[PDB]
């Protein structure tokens, strides 16, 4: 018998995405080694290095859990207890860096209009809460992973909605306002002294909103859409067709971090030549 | 009436630079050629000691080839175990503004002096448990530069106001003036003999004294900008002076002039520290380009390089039995090199 | 209880042939829906006839059980 | 394996802890260098702000800062070697006496363009303002300055002066906050203050990745 | 001066409980560590308790812990040990004495005057010595010994032998620590000597002054000698 | 008036030029002999071998 009549499984123009992904892999994994080995505990005992250590460390476990995800879209969705896990940890590490970043813009606002406290009462402790805080805040966000994973199929064996909207509100939308708001309110400020004022700040600031919001939007369209409609109506195809790459593309914010980093504070070649 | 003897003493110069120079036969450059040099010279930090928060200055080692001494912008004068990294103590200074440091051949005392003029010294075997200020000498108009113990009784400095004093610390008294240089000294060296010493001044020119009757006995010119440093080779014959000029420049006591020169066409900035080794072949010094270089003291040839520095070398120093040699930058750590 | 409804309307079938096309049906996939995908079935149209109705309520039953595949990163 | 010198690794401990938290107390005054030509006013401002044969150290705390006040005129010596002990001050607070100018000025144009000051500002409080109009009244400035041309008038040649000691700048990255000491206070510690919190901005804004 | 003095002595109720405490004065307390050693009146010193500079840490012997505890005050100069189920072998002085650690320091340079406290009825590595006591005249020289079971080096390169003085009516004091090193204030005429297991005190142009016991001790890790006497 | 010192410093340059000379081919000579006296001893121109050495 042919055991079968048609082909397995096709392959969509998005399923391309698996190049950006490996685009991703190899040149975040070793650039972000560097950037957390440059603020590692080495060169600690600096509060301005912690976020960019906390950012560091979440971006290089997000892209060293990367490979499921580039081998899973090309193995036709096939899911092994480990892939009730893996998800929620992926998750996890992506919020993570999202509000580590915020709370970096908090605390690099907060040092602008109170320079009274940057050096009277601030410390390497607080920086720690604050990351602590953002971390326990992502895990909260992350837990419905936790809950909800399950995969099942049957006669095949090659293979096997409010919290939606919590989700992109507190991991997405939230931390967009405070980021523009923080810089908006900074750059405000250091153009009116005169003294301090200089182009660089928007020659940083301008890119990594603009970064964030083109590359995170599509992301949380996407997956408020796909949630919101559970009824399967053939107007979500197009989004179906186009999740692979529009889960994918967010990746690219995650790399593009710290390569912000690196190429705007001095030059840091130094402490690693050093150390 | 002055220019009489004004012309008599250009004679004087006249004639002794005419017998200073009857005295080279030949050079050491040319002699030492039938001997080999020590070849290429490697080292690695075996600890870095990091202690200290801000801009150490100066340093010293102890008598017993173990202890460190050094001194920071930061205030904290604070002594330390060099086999083990641990502190065994932590004295707090009545100002920051701190220069030198000296630490007493017997080990109970430790010496330091910057800006404030004033000489104080710190004992450390007190009954009470802590460290207390001894005395604090006083006299001096200008900065101290380097402090030395000839014995647990008496130190000599130098300092700001172009003299140099022995102190008998008992009485606080300076009990005897060495005087005569133009500019002020930066540096004091006293050999292993404890009878004389040399000291080095902004004026390029670098003197002998001697302790006990306190005349200047003899005179170098060699540099052309501020002497920055000196210490004697071990066997008392000879010293070495380090020069805001990018060169290091030896002088023998005995030919009363310079005999050899040390220095490379692509470095060209300040000398901020020099020593020799125990053997005396090897000298080493400190430079501005956040590194330390080491020469062959006999053959001026730069026979290794120690770089490691985020920042300039302001000290160093090699133990009294040549087992290992330290160095202090303003990056705040002290190295330790084998 | 899938298995249980397909196979007490497979065992209706008169062969072997037509309880195999049967249990085809049943094999849910996504690429296309079974209607179209059966035209595809080079076979009797008994064969076809007992592909279809097994394939639709295979697919009309599979579309609501518990919570949608989703994830993938997501 | 240690031996039971474990009480002296833990008293090095404990004496890295006690320096650490002494370090992070010291950290946070501002340090000022306090500058100028004799009886240029420095006894003025410092009496005036209403708060040992070598250096001296005037201290005072104004709104949650301590001032750290450092006057190093009090040696007499070569400037060049103990001037780089005081880097990493947050600005120079220069004054100078109108009624006094021609060496001044040098002294000003050696420390402004310094190889080690090139990045930290410059508080400049010209002095005796009061009793300059007298000497402005009684005789022309021309005497001092040939070069000028214009009014005698009191406006004009605080302008003048001003420029001059401005114009030995050499590199734009630095401010100068010039003002005038008026002899009355209360209000120069404002300026030294905005001048300061622009200084900590500055540096909290460049060493944060801003620059 | 420094002044070491304890209170809280008599008399106890056996099974009973008790506060004694300890006061400093001339010197930096916080600075030190403190240990508490008593002395049976027919027998040798005895370690009890130890604990460093501020409160870090805390040690005691196996034969008085849980019954006893012990903690310090550095306001107020002062150390406390608590002392509960008090029975017929803890009745002994108590000696407050004083100790720093770190290269080149002298630990247990200085004794208190001790308290008497009695009831009425109701890896230990072992120091021994030779003789309970030697006669000896004014102006010899005479040797004193004791030994360990285990080696007092250490592969850093020290040993760590003490001897302790103790005159009749008084406090002890320290004569040589490191085993070669002499006290400050000790004469000159003391000198230890010894290697490995097998250790000797020696000294020579002996005085009156000298006559007392000699207490060999060890403090390697986490114990005293019975003692030796000697006789003009 | 200055003709004070100007005598006591030309009196210390002739105090000074009294003192006696030798050729620097001797001195050479004597700091080569200490150098090749004393390389043995000294473990920066020697190597130490790790065993020895107390930081390694």
């Amino acid at each position: 018998p042919a055991d079968g009549i048609h082909l397995p499984k096709r392959q969509p123009g998005d399923v391309a995405a698996l190049i950006i992904y490996s685009v991703v892999f190899l040149v975040g994994v070793p650039g972000n080694a560097l950037v957390v080995w440059v603020t590692a505990f080495e060169a600690r005992r600096a509060v301005n290095a912690i976020w960019f250590l906390n950012l560091a460390v979440a971006d290089l476990l997000s892209c060293l859990a990367l490979p499921v995800l580039f081998t899973t879209v090309l193995n036709h969705n096939y899911w092994a207890t480990a892939c009730i896990v893996l998800p929620s940890l992926i998750l996890l590490n992506m919020y993570a860096s999202i509000l580590l970043l915020a709370t970096i813009s908090a605390d690099r606002f907060l040092l602008v209009f109170k320079p009274i406290w940057c050096q009277k009462v601030r410390g390497t402790g607080l920086a720690w809460m604050a990351c602590g805080v953002a971390w326990v805040l992502a895990l909260l966000l992350t837990i419905p992973s936790f809950v909800y994973r399950e995969a099942y199929k049957d006669f095949y064996s090659e293979h096997t909605k409010a919290v939606a909207i919590l989700r992109l509100m507190v991991g997405f939308v939230l931390p967009l306002l405070t980021l523009n708001i923080c810089y908006t309110f900074l750059l405000l400020r250091t153009w009116s002294r005169k003294a301090t004022r200089s182009t660089k700040t928007l020659k940083v600031v301008m890119a990594v909103v603009i970064c964030f919001f083109i590359f995170w939007l599509p992301y949380q369209v996407t997956g408020v859409m796909i949630a919101w409609l559970p009824p399967s109506s053939p107007t979500l195809k197009r989004v179906e067709k186009l999740n692979s790459l529009c889960v994918s593309l967010a990746y690219i914010n995650c790399c593009v971090n710290p390569i912000i980093y690196v190429m705007a504070g001095q030059g840091f070649h130094g402490r690693l030549l050093r150390s | 009436e002055l220019d009489q003897l004004r012309q008599e003493a250009e004679q004087l110069k006249n004639q002794i630079r005419d017998a200073r120079k009857a005295c080279a036969d030949a050079t050491l450059s040319q002699i030492t050629n039938n001997i080999d040099p020590v070849g290429r010279i490697q080292m690695r930090t075996r600890r870095t000691l990091r202690g200290h928060l801000a801009k150490i200055y100066a340093m010293h080692w102890g008598t017993d080839s173990r202890l460190l001494v050094s001194a920071s912008q930061d205030g904290k004068l604070i002594i330390w175990d060099s086999y083990t990294t641990n502190k065994v103590h932590a004295i707090p200074l009545r100002s920051s503004w701190v220069m030198t440091c000296a630490y007493a051949p017997s080990g109970n005392y430790v010496a330091c002096g910057g800006l404030d003029n004033i000489c104080s010294i710190y004992n450390l075997k007190t009954r009470e448990g802590n460290v207390r200020v001894s005395r604090e000498l006083a006299g001096h108009t200008g900065y101290l530069s380097c402090c030395r113990f000839l014995d647990d009784n008496q130190i000599v400095t130098s300092s700001g106001d172009t003299t140099c004093a022995l102190w008998d610390i008992e009485t606080g008294q300076q009990t005897t003036t060495f005087t005569g240089h133009t500019g002020d000294v930066m540096s004091l060296s006293l050999a292993p003999d404890t009878r004389l010493f040399v000291s080095g001044a902004c004026d390029a020119s670098a003197k002998l004294w001697d302790v006990r009757e306190g005349m200047c006995r003899q005179t170098f010119t060699g540099h052309e900008s501020d002497i920055n440093a000196i210490c004697f080779f071990p066997n008392g014959n000879a010293f070495a002076t380090g020069s805001d000029d990018a060169t290091c420049r030896l002088f023998d006591l005995r030919a009363d002039q310079e005999l050899m020169t040390y220095s490379h066409d692509n470095i060209i900035c300040g000398i901020t520290s020099v020593s020799f080794s125990k053997s005396g072949r090897l000298l080493l010094a400190g430079y501005d380009d956040f590194n330390c270089n080491v020469w062959d003291a006999l053959k001026a040839d730069r026979a290794g390089v120690l770089a490691g520095h985020d920042n300039r070398v302001s000290c160093l120093g090699v133990t009294d039995d040549g087992m290992a040699v330290a160095t202090g930058s303003w990056d705040s750590f002290l190295k330790i090199w084998n | 209880t899938l298995q249980k409804k397909i196979e007490e309307i497979a065992a209706k079938y008169k062969h072997s042939v037509v309880k195999k096309c049967c249990y085809d049906g049943a094999c849910v996939n996504n690429d296309e829906t079974c209607e179209q995908r059966a035209a595809r079935i080079s076979l009797g149209p008994r064969c076809i006839k007992a592909f279809t109705e097994c394939c639709v309520v295979a697919s009309q039953l599979r579309a609501n059980i518990s919570h949608k595949d989703m994830q993938l990163g997501r | 394996l240690s031996a039971e010198e474990r009480a002296a690794l833990e008293r090095s401990k404990a004496i890295e802890k006690n320096l650490k938290e002494d370090g992070i107390s010291a950290a946070k005054d501002v340090k000022l260098l306090l500058l100028g030509a004799d009886n240029s006013g420095k006894s003025t401002i410092v009496k005036q702000m209403k708060i040992t044969t070598g250096i001296v150290e005037t201290h005072f705390t104004f709104k949650n800062l301590h001032f750290r006040l450092f006057d190093v005129g009090g040696q007499r010596s070569e400037r060049k070697k103990w001037i780089h002990c005081f880097e990493d001050v947050t600005a120079i607070i220069f004054c100078v006496d109108l009624s006094d100018m021609h060496e001044s000025l040098m002294l000003f144009d050696s420390i402004c363009n310094n190889k080690f000051f090139i990045d930290t500002s410059i508080i400049l409080f010209l002095n005796k303002k009061d009793l300059f109009g007298e000497k402005i009244k009684k005789s022309p400035l021309t005497i001092c300055f040939p070069e000028y041309t214009g009014p005698n008038t009191y406006e004009d040649a605080a302008a003048y002066i001003q420029a001059q000691f401005e114009s030995k700048n050499r590199s734009p990255n630095k401010e100068i906050y010039c003002h005038m000491t008026c002899a009355t206070d209360t209000n120069n510690a404002q300026v030294i203050f905005d001048a300061v919190t622009d200084i900590i901005i500055a540096n909290n804004l460049r060493g944060c990745g801003l620059y | 001066d420094v002044q070491l003095v304890e209170s809280g002595g008599g008399l106890v109720q056996p099974g009973g409980s008790r506060k004694l405490s300890c006061s400093a004065s001339g010197f930096a307390f916080s600075s030190f560590g403190m240990h508490w050693v008593r002395q049976a009146p027919e027998k040798g010193l005895e370690w009890v308790a130890y604990i460093s500079s501020g409160s870090g840490t805390i040690y005691y012997a196996d034969t008085v812990k849980g019954r006893f505890t012990i903690s310090r005050d550095d306001p107020k100069n002062t150390l406390f040990l608590q002392m509960t189920s008090l029975r017929s072998e803890d009745t002994a002085m108590y000696y407050c004495v004083r100790s720093i650690y770190y290269y080149g320091s002298s630990p247990f340079d200085f004794w208190g005057q001790g308290t008497t406290l009695t009831v009425s009825s109701g890896s230990d590595i072992v120091m021994t010595q030779a003789t309970s006591s030697v006669p000896v005249t004014p102006g010899e020289s005479v040797s004193i010994s004791c030994r360990s079971s285990k080696s007092l080096l250490h592969s850093n390169g020290n040993t760590y032998l003490y001897w302790f003085l103790q005159r009749p009516g008084q406090s002890p004091q320290l004569l040589i620590y490191r085993m070669s090193n002499l006290a400050s204030g000790v004469p000159d005429r003391f000198s230890g000597s010894g290697s490995g297991t097998a250790f000797t005190l020696t000294i020579s142009r002996l005085e009156a002054e000298d006559v007392g016991v000699y207490y060999c001790m060890q403090h390697l890790e986490y114990t005293f000698g019975a003692g030796t006497k000697l006789e003009l | 008036a200055s003709i004070a010192q100007a005598r006591k410093l030309v009196e210390q340059l002739k105090m000074e030029a009294n003192i006696d000379r030798i050729k620097v081919s001797k001195a050479a000579a004597d700091l080569m002999a200490y150098c090749e006296a004393h390389a043995k001893e000294d473990p920066l121109l020697t190597p130490v071998p790790a065993s020895e050495n107390p930081f390694r």
